[PDB]
């Protein structure tokens, strides 16, 4: 296969350490409720428990719950892992 | 009951390992995954759309050497053959 | 000369290969030479290779491809599972015989194909195995059903008198949890080097 | 309890690098070659710095160049240059 | 990296200092370094033999040294293109060491995959101390393996009992097989004896394996349930 | 021995401590019994019983793993003369050459120890510490395992300013008199820097050549051999080969120390 | 006579601490087989005898580990030398 | 590589054997040849393994729990047991049995005499082991001693490999119950290797293999041989391997 060797870089590091955390539960519930209220008119009792669940979630604060360290291993091992020729 | 994606079916004649039952094995398997590669100039296949259509996207575009995974010369020959094909009626 | 000593020596003895350490395809036999240390030598990170091996490795066995690479790391994997499969097979004590009518290859330009078995079993088929309870006719081995059954480091074809619903249908795709007993009938070995066992489910 | 500059230099060298102070004081004789005032444009402003470059040498084929620098007045820079020169003594053929 | 003058010319630099009077007292190392001089001759030295094979590096086969006709029946009457190019880099680049035994090793493990599963200690004991007569395979300090076979093959080749290499290899293989069978029988019978005389083994190999699998399966199950729940939501 | 051992009553069984002692006693007397095991490598034995420079062979060096150079792709061509050939995608160090350089290095180590010089063993790699300390103990010498702070010799007064200096006889007796504050502040430079990983501490080498100190180093097939006064071609990556070379050097220095002590006594 | 450094670790980063650790390490090695079955000096307290400003948290944690293990040696099997070495801390 | 240890006054032993119990030839058969053979076998078994570095006793302790590699255990057991037996035999390196040892015996065997204990041991040897084996007088974590027979290469140290009675022949109910109890205890251990704790130490090993007696005493008279061994053994050695 085609290998791709980089040039000498200043610092191997992920550009942005997106953590990729899970979406909020309260937001999901709110979206579900919105979807339900699309159908079934304005406020029918099919979404009677969903609204209650949303209220329970968003009682203390609007959202329920409130970093990736990959730099350390890349930073550490860049100089080793290089195919940089000798001094 | 459970879906197919979260259970590695060990083949009949194969060896296995304790690790092989795990989630991590399945993830590893998921991570790690022809006549033109066989060694015959693709410019024989310009009257054979069926075979040339394998090296083409659903719309009709030719696939890149990164995708198709050919020798550069062999890729260019394939491309030529495809272009010849579409110049003709067939393909 | 030095050259002669090098040719003799234990690194030259390990036959070189650049096969993948991670091979997700079908594994019918060992790919790489397993290499053990002693505990003492492990304690001071010495495996008899070019370099020291990381102190993170606490297992005594490993597999490798390159003594040293361009990345300044030996290409290895700390695992020697293949020895344990062989030892399990030996314990099971089901002698491999060629189902095709042929002479045993160990008795009597180059052929790269596998000479009989690959050396997982040098056992001969004619023996019985006595015990306090008596002469063992049926070899009892615990294994796991997948859907085929995993029986002591080998996957094996299975047969039974009646398909038991109580054990199977209660947990349809969690059959791997419950270990069942098996009666291994015989072990044949095909051209590709796969051990084709045949078991029978006991209840 | 408790020329002078040259003696102090020699003493400091003897501490740092085990060199004979008496030799440094007597046999070595120094000579400034260049004596710039030099500056850096800092956010604070233009920050001047006195740059010296001072050959020292026993007049028997033993010679050393040395450069030194001080934001404070040039005497300190010259001292540093002298120090550097004695650290870098060199037998010319 | 440039060849450093200042790492090996230490005593000269200090001798100058001592002469001057910069140094009052001589170092401890000074006399010792004078007695035992450094190399200071950092050359690229050429090599004329491959040590492993014993091939000659430097020489060139001439037109006069090849009188008879070539493959495809043409007489060499001129130097070719490669015979004119100045092959100096071959004299200096270090030789690729080749052994006949390496090929035999490769063949053996192709023929016997499960010999790879037999663990190999690479940490050498005294290489000088050993003294193996390859009249037979079973040496004392050495275990039974493909290596021993190969050594036996080489011995046979040397002695010309089997003039052909392949035949010698086969013979060595056949010697190995019998020994392996004997080893296999020894262990089984020892196990039988142990069973007979009331020995008790707490964990058998297969039982151990099953236990090992069980923990992994338990780990998988909890994870798999969570994944199914996630998929549902 | 064992003054705080509370022995169990005669009617009662053995205590845990008493049982342990019994086991120890058994181990000392009758455990190593059935056989004796000749011709086998114990790692510890290279540190505590290294061979003299004379008695070292090419075979012993090969067993140690000294012959295994860095790699074919990590080649400093400066080191070309030292290498024997390539094999298994690895340059292999000519071991007769290694031997001769080791002997030369061993002799200079012995000489400075005899003269009463300060030998300094520098070894920044992971496993090297214990063997390095042993070597430093063997000759009345010094070592560094935790990293070399740049400028220990060049900038000695700042770095090594607040540590205790000592006085010493022609023998190695402290002769504990008070060092004057002027007498204390002077630099105490090594008379032999001996490194186990010159490629990892370039700085220390540079300092040594600036500070005018002869130096010994295990030059692998990627290391610059000109950067040191006495290079020993060999395998610096494996822990046991380094220990073997280091242990030999320590033994050579030990001998020279013993000779110095003998001549002092005379 | 010769003027010479006291500690064999002299040239290392924190020489005094290293020396202190070495004695404990030696003791552990000596009594490594002795079977195993709190009020240790503070970081600041240790610094005054040990490294001072050059004392690091990791070094202190290591020292604590060394002491604790030694202390854990079953009181009946313990030595006088070990207790003397631990007395300091 | 495992090699036989150099015995004290070796040349004298070669010339004579042992004054009372073993001839020049009979001693050679038991030690100078058989022990050597055993060592060679052990070396062959454990040439390239991690076991090469370890002593026979330590090998046996490592191996005991493993069902496969029983051959190694057997060999290691034999080597250690045989050298213990030789150590017991040896004339020097007259000594009487210790006072402490006698007191321990008295405590153990209901206040019986040493001659009585010997007689009980020889009776056990006669009755228990058929074919080959070993006859130990051992001491456990409870300070009292007891007699322990093993059927070929059974170690006195580790009770699951005592190899104390033959299930090839028929067995008692009590013996079966004892076996079952042992098995249960083993299962209770709960480790990955599955190996119990045990502190049994041998005080007087005797070699009931035919390599000792058969040359001198013939196929019968094994009991007589055992008695002779008991009469004339190194007591200083025994005393040394007794106290905690
Ligand atoms: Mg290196």
């Amino acid at each position: 296969p085609p290998v791709y060797r980089l040039p000498p870089l200043p610092r191997l590091k992920v550009k942005k350490p997106i953590i990729r955390q899970e979406a909020n539960k309260c937001l999901v519930l709110m979206s579900n409720l919105l979807q339900c209220w699309s159908s079934y008119g304005h406020m029918s009792p099919k979404c009677a428990g969903l609204v209650t669940e949303l209220k329970s979630c968003t009682s203390e604060s609007a959202l329920g719950k409130r970093k990736s360290n990959i730099n350390y291993h890349a930073a550490r091992l860049y100089d080793r892992i290089n195919g940089k020729p000798h001094d | 009951k459970i879906d197919q994606s979260l259970s590695k079916k060990l083949p009949k004649g194969t060896i296995y390992d304790p690790f092989d039952f795990s989630m991590g094995r399945i993830h590893l398997d998921r991570k790690y995954q022809d006549i033109m590669k066989s060694g015959a100039n693709p410019l024989e296949f310009y009257a054979r759309p069926r075979i040339l259509s394998r090296y083409v996207t659903s719309t009709g575009r030719i696939q890149h050497r990164d995708i198709t995974g050919l020798s550069a010369k062999n890729q260019r020959r394939l491309s030529k053959a495809i272009r010849r094909c579409q110049a003709i009626g067939l393909m | 000369t030095l050259a002669e000593l090098l040719g003799r020596s234990r690194i030259a003895q390990v036959a070189n290969n650049h096969k993948p350490l991670t091979y997700t395809g079908k594994k019918f036999h060992p790919t790489h030479q397993i290499i053990e240390t002693k505990p003492s030598t492990l304690y001071r990170q010495e495996w008899g290779l070019k370099s020291a091996i990381p102190s993170k490795i606490k297992s005594r066995y490993l597999v490798y491809n390159d003594l040293d690479t361009l990345e300044r790391i030996t290409t290895f994997e700390p695992r020697g599972g293949t020895q344990w499969n062989r030892l399990r097979f030996q314990e099971m004590g089901v002698p491999i015989v060629s189902n095709i009518g042929r002479q045993n290859p160990f008795f009597k330009k180059f052929n790269t194909e596998i000479i009989g078995t690959g050396g997982l079993s040098y056992s001969l088929p004619g023996k019985l195995k006595n015990s306090p309870n008596g002469v063992i006719q049926r070899t009892v081995v615990p294994g796991r059903i997948l859907n085929l059954a995993a029986i002591g480091g080998f996957v094996a074809d299975v047969v039974f008198f009646q398909s038991p619903p109580s054990s199977f249908n209660s947990m349809g795709d969690f059959i791997r949890m419950k270990t069942f007993l098996f009666e291994i009938l015989e072990a044949s070995m095909e051209k590709n080097g796969s051990v084709s066992m045949h078991a029978r489910l006991l209840e | 309890l408790p020329k002078s500059k040259s003696a102090d230099v020699a003493a400091g060298l003897h501490k740092q690098t085990g060199v004979d102070p008496d030799y440094i004081t007597r046999k070595l004789t120094m000579k400034p070659l260049v004596m710039k005032r030099v500056s850096n444009q800092t956010g604070k402003g233009k920050i001047a710095s006195f740059y010296a470059l001072v050959v020292v040498g026993d007049k028997n084929g033993m010679v050393g160049l040395g450069e030194g620098k001080s934001r404070e007045e040039m005497s300190k820079a010259i001292f540093k240059a002298h120090w550097d020169a004695v650290r870098n003594l060199k037998e010319i053929p | 990296m440039k060849i450093q003058t200042n790492a090996v010319n230490v005593l000269q630099r200090t001798s100058a200092y001592l002469k001057s009077g910069l140094l009052k007292e001589t170092p401890a190392w000074y006399n010792v370094v004078a007695s035992i001089p450094p190399s200071t001759k950092f050359t690229r030295e050429p090599r004329f033999k491959n040590p492993s094979n014993g091939h000659i590096i430097g020489k060139l086969v001439d037109v006069t040294e090849q009188p008879h006709a070539n493959n495809k029946g043409l007489y060499k009457t001129r130097p070719n293109s490669s015979d004119k190019r100045v092959g100096v880099k071959r004299l200096y680049r270090p030789p690729k060491l080749t052994y006949v035994e390496d090929r035999l090793r490769s063949l053996f493990y192709k023929q016997h995959p499960w010999e790879l599963s037999r663990p190999k200690i690479l940490v050498e004991n005294e290489i000088g101390d050993e003294n193996y007569d390859w009249s037979h395979m079973l040496q004392i300090g050495r275990p039974l393996d493909g290596e021993s076979v190969i050594q036996r093959t080489m011995y046979l080749i040397k002695t010309k009992q089997y003039g052909d290499m392949v035949e010698a290899y086969d013979h060595a293989r056949y010697e190995f097989y019998a020994l392996r069978m004997q080893e296999e029988t020894e262990q089984q019978v020892a196990l039988e004896e142990a069973e007979m005389f009331g020995s008790l083994f707490g964990v058998s190999a297969i039982e151990h394996g099953i236990q090992k699998e069980q923990e992994v399966l338990d780990v998988w199950e909890k994870k798999v349930v969570e994944e199914t729940e996630l998929m549902a939501a | 021995p064992y003054p705080n051992l509370i022995p169990s009553a005669n009617d009662k069984p053995y205590s845990s401590q008493e049982l342990f002692l019994r086991q120890l006693n058994h181990s000392m007397r009758t455990a190593k019994l059935g056989a004796t095991i000749s011709k086998v490598y114990y790692p510890h034995k290279d540190i505590f019983y290294p061979p003299l420079p004379e008695n070292i062979t090419v075979e012993s060096l090969m067993s140690a793993g000294v012959h295994l150079g860095q790699s074919t792709s990590l080649w400093r061509s400066s080191t070309q003369s030292y290498i024997y050939g390539e094999y298994k995608g690895i340059h292999i160090i000519d071991l007769n050459q290694t031997l001769s350089y080791l002997k030369r290095a061993a002799k200079v180590v012995e000489g400075v120890s005899e003269s009463g010089g300060i030998i300094l063993f520098l070894g920044t790699r992971q496993g090297q510490k214990r063997g390095l300390e042993e070597a430093a103990k063997k000759t009345h010498g010094y070592y560094v395992s935790t990293r070399w702070i740049p400028g220990t010799l060049t900038n000695s007064t700042e770095i090594s300013g607040i540590w205790e200096k000592q006085e010493i006889d022609s023998n190695d007796n402290p002769t504990e008199r008070a060092l004057s504050p002027n007498e204390t502040s002077k630099q105490v430079k090594p008379d032999l820097l001996v490194v186990l990983n010159p490629t990892e501490n370039r700085n220390a080498l540079l300092e040594a050549i600036k500070s005018r100190v002869p130096t010994i180093a295990i030059i692998d097939t990627d290391s610059e051999p000109s950067l040191v006064t006495y290079p020993i071609p060999g395998n610096d990556d494996s822990l046991r080969s380094v220990n073997f070379l280091l242990g030999v050097l320590a033994r050579a220095g030990q001998r020279g120390l013993q000779n110095r002590l003998a001549r002092n006594n005379e | 006579r010769r003027i010479v450094p006291k500690l064999a670790t002299f040239y290392s980063a924190n020489p005094n601490h290293e020396d202190r650790i070495n004695r404990l390490e030696r003791l552990l090695r000596k009594y490594i087989k002795l079977p195993s079955q709190a009020p240790w000096i503070s970081f600041d307290e240790y610094a005054l005898i040990g490294g001072g400003t050059k004392l690091k948290p990791t070094q202190y944690t290591q020292l604590l580990y060394m002491l604790n293990k030694l202390h854990n040696i079953d009181p009946q099997l313990t030595n006088d030398e070990i207790t003397s070495e631990l007395s300091q801390y | 590589i495992h090699v036989v240890p150099k015995l004290p006054n070796s040349k004298a032993l070669l010339q004579n054997g042992v004054p009372n119990i073993l001839s020049s030839s009979g001693f050679k058969t038991v030690w100078f040849d058989y022990q050597r053979y055993l060592c060679d076998k052990l070396t062959l078994a454990t040439a390239g393994q991690s076991l090469e570095s370890y002593y026979p006793f330590h090998i046996l302790l490592k191996t005991a729990g493993n069902p496969l590699q029983s051959n190694i255990f057997n060999l290691a057991s034999s080597i250690h047991n045989n050298h213990l037996f030789v150590e017991n035999i040896l004339p020097s390196a007259k000594t009487e049995p210790s006072r402490l040892f006698l007191s321990k015996i008295k405590d153990s065997f209901n206040g019986s005499d040493w001659e009585v204990v010997k007689e009980e041991m020889i009776y056990r040897a006669e009755n228990e082991v058929l074919g080959q084996g070993w006859l130990f007088l051992v001491e456990n974590n409870e300070k009292k001693l007891f007699i322990l027979t093993s059927n070929n290469n059974g170690t006195p140290y580790y009770f699951p490999r005592n190899q104390s009675f033959d299930l090839n022949s028929a067995i008692s109910i009590d013996e079966f119950a004892t076996l079952k109890q042992m098995k249960e205890l083993i299962g209770k251990s709960t480790k990955l290797n599955g190996k119990v704790q045990d502190w049994t130490m041998p005080i007087i090993c005797v070699n009931l293999w035919d390599h000792a007696y058969l040359h001198d005493y013939g196929v019968g008279n094994r009991s007589k041989y055992v008695k002779n061994v008991l009469d004339n053994l190194n007591w200083s050695v025994v005393n040394n391997r007794i106290f905690s």
